[PDB]
RNA sequence: AUACGUUAAGUGGAAAAGGAUGUGGAGUUGCUUAGACAACCAGGAUGUUGGCUUAGAAGCAGCCACCAUUUAAAGAGUGCG
């Protein structure tokens, strides 16, 4: 019935360190963080399981407490199995190829297009159609996704451009 | 659309609207009626306007009722014209208004299309109103 | 698989079958034959046949009984019901008349029993307005 | 809460009178897959045979209180319980065994219930 | 589009306001909606 | 200054019909550890689109008698089709 009160495991190996005020230094194999956190949350390190706790039942900390539990789960899976996200393109001639460390994309306009990746980043191509972005960052993944989507907005005419996999444009009858 | 017969007088004076209704303030010929929370000059097209509105949504349904018929002119000098040199024409008619009073009624109908035809009639009205019911302690 | 309303007397041309089912890989030539056997039993009449579709073009039918409540036209006596059921009780008919049309329902009705199908037919004689007696 | 008494007292005069039950998982329900086993009920028997799936360990277990309490086991997750009122026991043991293997819901590799003091293995 | 009276149109819209300014919003992008 | 509160927009320091999961109090009521709202995994009715119809349109041209059974459950229909 409530999102801070549960509590979080941890698989392991993943060492949380305790430092004010407040910063949580989350470390491990795939790399670290530190998420910025005001001093009225309450976090505490039981075994192998972090805890969050409410200082009040007021409306504004009822928010913000369930918020901290949210991004401290984000953080333990990405310092753990990470996290990718998809891109389906579509269209005939779409294509796409890495030059170095930047990402070429072969997008329909007249000029090429180039997106650099930020440090923590790799952005591998399986495949001409799909995309993938890993990353240990979710708000960074979900941000260079959303850099990329730019570069073409869907046409709900034809499925072109970036599309998240899956998802449904909707459809449209031209005449 | 409604005007009476006859009037003893072409022309009477506005008046001047204060306190609680004298009566009607209790609808009881109808399952539910409109009331209103203030005060205010209506003119009969007003009126028209709200009844048109229920007849149509209403579809196949009991009489709608109309507890108000309107009494006193509203006087309207011709446009233009210099003050004074005479009072002017009654262009219409607009009924007394009080507050608490139940502009309209309506019996014989659903629940939840009662709740819909109390609704159009308060945006016809400029008058702020509320949904009532009847009481039967009784 | 798809559905269709094959008339039992003939199987051949393309517009009622055809590409229909020869576009599901079906072998048209080899199963006309079929449909004009068990069929014979109630020549004349459109049976309806369910049609399964195996991965390895084998195929098995199932056929049906004529559509229902057109047998209460016949038992009523009256070519047709009333426009205003229950409003205009136009033709009777008694529960006894009802269990012989019921039973030649069976095989399609999924009714569980004899006493539950007459309750299925008698939700069909009141679309007629047909009184139950 | 009168109406949920209604759901225990009932189940239970079955209970009582029961001869033999077979586990059976909710997951994959097709309603398809329930009337091949509801017509296998019309050729056992009418409606004396019971499908309710009031699996809840609120609701079932209390009713296997009086007796058959080896239902604490089976009681987390996914069930469908069935119960017999006449019917000399044979086939229906078999007959549901027969529908999982091929497709259609999983047999939850058959937990068992009550035929003496036991559980897996159908005959 | 925006009017003073932001009202929903169908089941699928929600009302949610943002920066001060309630906005419906709906899977069909006509029936989006800003007051203010 | 003291004590109990309220307000977050600079309201205070500019109006209205109307609109809104803004927030603080009060009251009433449905369900609810013989199980609630969120879900995430289950299935969606059986004869049947059923009567009257429009070329045909079967959950749906629309007007309705809108029935009873299979039952853990489902309207001969909530909706995008």
């Amino acid at each position: 019935s409530r999102v801070g009160k549960k509590l979080l495991e941890i698989p392991s190996d993943v060492t949380v360190t305790l430092n004010d005020n407040n910063t949580v230094a989350v470390k491990g194999p795939k790399g670290e963080l530190t998420r910025t956190f005001h001093p009225d949350m309450e976090i505490k390190v039981e075994d192998n399981v972090l805890t969050v706790a409410r200082p009040s039942d007021q409306k504004e900390h009822r928010a913000l407490h369930g918020t901290t539990r949210s991004l401290l789960g984000n953080m333990v899976e990405g310092v753990s199995k990470g996290f990718e996200r998809g891109l389906e393109l579509v269209g005939v001639g779409y294509r796409a190829s890495k030059s170095g460390n930047k990402l070429v994309l072969n997008v329909g306009y007249s000029h090429p297009v180039e997106i650099v990746p930020e440090e923590g980043i790799e952005i591998e191509v399986p495949s001409q159609t799909k995309v993938v972005v890993k990353g240990t960052d979710k708000e960074r993944v979900g941000a260079i996704a959303a850099n990329i989507r730019a570069v073409r907005s869907p046409e709900p005419y034809k499925g072109k451009g970036i599309r998240y996999e899956g998802e449904v444009v909707r459809r449209k009858e031209g005449k | 659309m409604l005007l009476p017969k006859r009037v003893k007088y072409r022309r009477e004076h506005r008046g001047k609207m204060r306190g609680r209704a004298k009566g009607g303030t209790e609808v009881h010929f109808g399952e539910f009626g409109i009331q209103a929370l203030e005060a205010s000059w209506i003119t009969n097209r007003q009126i028209e306007a709200a009844r048109i509105a229920m007849t149509r949504y209403m579809k196949r349904g009991g009489k709608v009722w109309i507890k108000i018929f309107p009494s006193k002119p509203y006087t309207a000098k011709p446009l233009e014209v210099r003050m004074g040199s005479g009072k002017g024409a009654p262009e219409g008619w607009v009924a007394v208004v009080k507050p608490g009073k139940v502009l309209f009624e309506i019996s014989g109908v659903s629940e939840e299309v009662a709740r819909e035809a109390l609704r159009l009639a308060s945006h016809k009205l400029p008058i702020k109103t509320k949904f009532v019911k009847r009481e039967e302690i009784g | 698989v798809v559905k269709l309303q094959i008339p039992a007397g003939k199987a051949n041309p393309a517009p009622p079958v055809g590409p229909a089912l020869g576009q599901a890989g079906v072998n048209i030539m080899g199963f006309c034959k079929e449909f004009n056997a068990r069929t014979a039993d109630q020549a004349g009449l459109i049976i309806p046949v369910e049609i399964s579709v195996y991965e390895d073009r084998s195929f098995t039918f199932i056929t049906k009984t004529p559509p229902a409540a057109v047998l209460l036209k016949k038992a009523a006596g009256i070519e047709s019901g009333s426009g205003e059921p229950n409003r205009n009780k136009v033709a009777t008919v008694k529960r006894d008349k009802v269990r012989e049309i019921a039973e030649t329902k069976m095989p399609d009705l999924n009714a569980a029993d004899v006493e539950a199908a007459m309750r299925m037919v008698e939700g069909t004689a009141r679309s007629m307005g047909i009184v139950i007696e | 809460a009168i109406e949920t008494k209604k759901v225990v007292v009932e189940e239970i005069a079955s209970k009582l009178k029961e001869s033999k039950s077979t586990i059976i998982v909710d997951y994959r329900g097709l309603n398809v897959s329930e009337v091949t086993e509801l017509r296998k009920q019309l050729r056992e028997a009418n409606v004396e045979f019971k499908v309710y799936k009031n699996t809840m360990t609120r609701r079932a277990v209390e009713q296997a209180e009086l007796n058959g309490l080896n239902d604490f086991l089976t009681g987390p997750n996914a069930i469908a319980f069935s119960t017999e009122d006449v019917v000399a026991p044979a086939k229906v043991l078999n007959d549901f065994a027969k529908n999982h293997e091929a497709l259609e819901i999983k047999a939850g590799v058959i937990e068992g219930k009550v035929s003496t003091v036991e559980e897996v293995k159908a005959l | 589009k925006v009017r003073p009276s932001v009202k929903p149109i169908c089941e699928k819209c929600k009302v949610i306001r943002r920066k001060g300014k309630v906005m419906v919003i709906c899977e069909n992008p006509k029936h989006k909606q800003k007051q203010g």
